[PDB]
């Protein structure tokens, strides 16, 4: 409801990032969904 | 403003306030820089290229572009105090002047000026450009995702709705044909850094592959050495390697492909925030940032004349 729930997620594919709208990438040294910088 | 030294460096500014301060800076110092069109956007504007010469021959230039992404507003911010920068430092600075006395910078600020005034007038988050075509209803492509570099393999989307959507082809994207023709005839690019936000990050090929760059070792150590001095000044840690090592594996990304061309000293900086700010970093960390990021352009740099 307010952003990005997905945002901080722990990640291991960018495919465990359900749909976040902003935090859709998969970070591979932070296994965290963040966006794509 | 109407002078380059009360255009105000800590405020996030216009594209039509920033192709102005590149004409400030020109006609201040007409024997320093140069104003190159290169191309003209996907919806018409030009693009320039700021060239920073003392004369000479075919000289072998250093490539820096900034926002290729739109959103990630703090490039062509950090974009605007290199060229304020080059200019002051020349003849001051020893270590600046020597560089600029053997070698050309090649300066773009606004690589991708579409999607930069949509991030203004519209979406502050918009990321890619403004190309429409496609079976699309869907605009814009990834332009960090178009170059000819393991072109729309895994890394990119072949979805045009897509974040990280690649285009039809290599360089279909205007923006990204300009550089890479230009990159290309003037063949005397001896470095290519891009600049990207935000993360505290210095990275080197490759983005779409495992196999490691034969130069590997080099880079490794110029990245040391570069995130070591950018610490200098405020203290910030960045990490550095590989792209698919440590943000995520990208296949067509600009540094894997100027890489292959011979670019050897190719590297991506991702800048601040760290997160909390992210693609909002507040203007009162523009300063900071230009200033120890520069610290780390500038190694690199006595690293590619040394050698
Ligand atoms: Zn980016």
């Amino acid at each position: 409801x307010h952003a990005d729930p997905i945002c901080n997620k722990p990640c291991k594919t960018h495919d465990d990032c359900s749909g976040a709208w902003f935090c859709q990438a998969c970070w591979n040294s932070a296994r965290t969904c963040g966006p794509y910088v | 403003a109407r002078s380059t030294n009360t255009f105000n460096y800590a405020t996030y500014h216009t594209l039509d306030e920033i192709y102005d301060f590149m004409d400030l800076l020109v006609a201040q110092h007409p024997e320093l820089v140069s104003k190159l069109q290169i191309g003209r956007s996907y919806e018409g504007r030009p693009i320039y290229v700021l060239k920073f010469s003392t004369g000479g021959s075919n000289r072998p230039a250093i490539w820096i572009d900034l926002g290729i992404h739109s959103r990630e507003w703090i490039t062509q911010a950090t974009g605007v105090w290199f060229a304020k920068k080059f200019t002051e430092n020349y003849g001051q600075n020893p270590s600046f002047t020597a560089i600029l006395d053997s070698m050309d910078i090649f300066l773009e600020i606004v690589t991708n000026p579409n999607g930069f005034a949509f991030t203004h007038s519209e979406n502050r988050l918009w990321r890619k450009t403004r190309s429409v075509t496609s079976s699309s209803l869907c605009v814009g492509v990834d332009a960090n995702r178009n170059w000819d570099a393991g072109f729309g393999k895994a890394g990119a989307s072949s979805s045009p709705c897509s974040e990280t959507y690649h285009g039809k082809y290599a360089n279909s994207e205007v923006e990204v044909k300009s550089i890479v023709d230009f990159v290309k005839n003037h063949g005397n690019f001896k470095a290519f850094l891009s600049i990207h936000s935000y993360s505290q990050l210095l990275l080197y090929p490759y983005g779409y592959t495992t196999q490691s760059i034969p130069d590997k070792t080099e880079l490794n150590q110029v990245a040391k050495s570069a995130v070591a001095a950018l610490k200098s000044l405020y203290g910030t840690s960045y990490k550095y390697g590989s792209i698919i090592t440590t943000i995520y594996q990208a296949s067509g990304g600009s540094i894997d492909w100027s890489y292959n061309q011979g670019i050897k000293y190719s590297f991506t900086f991702e800048l601040r925030d760290t997160g909390r700010y992210g693609f909002l970093l507040p203007a009162s960390q523009i300063i900071p940032t230009a200033q120890e990021t520069w610290l780390g352009v500038l190694t690199i740099m006595e690293h590619t004349v040394n050698n």
